[PDB]
């Protein structure tokens, strides 16, 4: 079968604006370049939220100031989103594109329902 | 009016290579993954390559690998194909289309929504040529039931196209102009017919006009009994 | 690479149809399939995108199923400005493959070509050429076997065929084949023959002419 990536159907953003997901993905052949992505959608509109590349066998990290954090065991994230608003609430995508050595993969997520509520 | 315009196209012989271009107008360029995409005559549709938004990573039809590259300029919202070692086979129309990649509108939304209208690339070394233009006569064997077929044979030319009209385009009705063929010398070949009523041979003047723009060349042909 | 195969090659349809395609891909691609249309002379355009979703402004008629390997897009009911070409991609890894695209066309009763013999004109002959043309046509349906004998002797690698797309009118076609022959190989002979095989005829239909008669 095709990559797949999971996440979490449903997550609520504590008091504080952190909301922790896990993206987790099985993949095809051996990638060098990995592309990890966030998106919200909301509103027939999508915005990127953050993104970062991993590459060797590193840990997937965010640069620098990123409103977003991860780990990674192999091919899985825990994602922490933070400073999250009432008007953040929406649907936050975690999208896993295998980069390098060609070909190419895509891998869409099922995509997190995050509920935020100004404290 | 987003618009995406393909140019630089044309004859170029086995062996030798080409730069193709293709200018966007219209929308925001530089957010949108850009692809390019050929079709052979009478072929369907190949996928060649394509590049991301910022010209990051890029990837290749296994049948252009190690021959083509395709990249972008931004700054001049443009795209490019530099196309070397070109085969016969890689004769086709080329086009180029963009894909916003799940950047805009969806977060799935994939697909090539608006494409430019193509450029031609004919490889090929056979060298610019005006048709002979052969009268096919109506006749015994070209009559049916009180209707008469007669036509004009475009032989022989190079590169595409020419047009054909009947009688400087007042004869519309009944006519067929076929699909040029590549024949093995190189060359191009036609025929356009027309069926009429038997009745009108002798009496309605038949004529074909042939024209064929690489050549400069414009020819009408009397077609008669 | 993931192939992308597409049934049926051809339909033949009525205006209000409703019309089923097919699409297959030689590995699990998941929903990740765009559906393209083209006429002839025209650019394709996109029709669904993520196999189901539908582009903006195309008719709500169109619709797309699937998942895996294994997909359909469906017109309910076929319009006149639906008869086309119909391709479908994969996305889902490079490269992108598109299917061999399946034709949709008007379906109407079955018509036997009108055939028509040209022999060479004197003009051509001048030269040292001589192309016989066999004209077939509006006939119904396109598949149609066109043989070239001349004396009797069947041709083989000596002549060329073209077809015209379906008229938009009468939903017929048009074929025209050429035999080229050298000037000394067309004065050896006598007795140059087109005959032709098509549904529309209960056995092949032969036309032909004496060459200087």
């Amino acid at each position: 079968k095709a990559m797949h990536v999971a996440q979490p159907a449903v997550v609520l953003a504590s008091s504080r604006g952190i909301a922790s997901f896990v993206c987790e993905y099985a993949s095809p052949g051996k990638a060098t370049e990995v592309r990890v992505t966030v998106l919200r959608q909301a509103d027939s509109q999508v915005t990127e939220v953050c993104a970062a590349t991993y590459m060797m066998g590193n840990e997937l990290t965010f640069l620098d100031d990123s409103i977003c954090t991860g780990t990674s065991s192999g091919n899985q994230v825990n994602l922490t989103i933070q400073g999250l608003r009432a008007m953040d609430t929406g649907l936050y995508i975690c999208k896993v594109e295998l980069m390098y050595p060609p070909p190419y993969y895509l891998g869409i997520g099922n995509g997190t329902q995050i509920y935020v509520i100004d404290p | 009016q987003v618009q995406l315009v393909e140019s630089g196209g044309g004859v170029v012989q086995p062996g030798r290579s080409l730069r193709l271009s293709c200018a966007a107008s219209g929308f925001t360029f530089s957010s949108y993954g850009m692809h390019w995409v050929r079709q052979a005559p009478g072929k369907g549709l190949e996928w060649v390559a394509v590049i991301w938004y910022d010209g990051s990573n890029k990837y290749y039809a296994d049948s252009v690998k190690g021959r083509f590259t395709i990249s972008r300029d931004n700054s001049k919202n443009t795209l490019y194909l530099q196309m070397n070692s070109l085969r016969a086979e890689d004769t086709a129309v080329y086009y180029c289309a963009r894909d916003p990649r799940g950047a805009t509108l969806y977060y799935y939304y994939y697909g090539m929504d608006v494409w430019g209208q193509g450029t031609t690339v004919t490889v090929s070394s056979a060298s610019t040529k005006g048709p002979s233009v052969f009268p096919l006569a109506p006749s015994s064997k070209s009559t049916s039931g009180g209707t008469a077929a007669l036509g004009c044979l475009v032989k022989d030319y190079f590169p595409e196209p020419v047009t054909v009209s009947w009688n400087s385009g007042a004869l519309t009705s009944g006519v067929h102009t076929f699909p040029a063929v590549l024949q093995s010398s190189g060359l191009y070949s036609l025929s356009s017919v027309v069926t009429v009523p038997s009745s009108s041979l002798g009496t309605q003047t038949y004529i074909c006009n042939v024209n064929h723009k690489p050549s400069n060349t414009k020819v009408d042909k009397k077609v008669e009994p | 690479d993931i192939q992308m195969t597409q049934s049926p090659s051809s339909l033949s349809a009525s205006v209000g149809d409703r019309v089923t395609i097919t699409c297959r891909a030689s590995q699990s691609i998941n929903s990740y399939l765009d559906w393209y249309q083209q006429k002839p002379g025209k650019a394709p355009k996109l029709l669904i995108y993520a196999a189901s979703s539908l582009q903006s402004g195309v008719p709500s008629r169109f619709s797309g199923s699937g998942s895996g390997t294994d997909f359909t897009l469906t017109i309910s009911s076929l319009q006149p400005e639906d008869f086309a070409t119909y391709y479908c991609q994969q996305y889902y890894s490079t490269p992108f493959t598109f299917g061999p695209g399946t034709k949709v066309e008007i379906k109407r009763t079955v018509a036997a070509p009108s055939v028509f013999i040209f022999p060479p004109s004197d003009e051509q002959l001048k030269s040292g050429t001589a192309s016989v043309v066999c004209l077939l046509n509006n006939f119904y349906p396109r598949e149609a076997k066109v043989q070239w004998k001349v004396d009797n002797a069947l041709q083989s690698g000596n002549s060329q065929e073209s077809v015209t797309e379906q008229d938009s009118k009468d939903s017929t076609y048009s074929l025209s084949s050429t035999l080229t022959l050298s000037k000394a190989d067309y004065e050896k002979h006598k007795v140059y023959a087109c005959e032709v095989t098509h549904q529309g005829l209960s056995s092949p239909v032969t036309k032909s002419f004496n060459r200087g008669e």
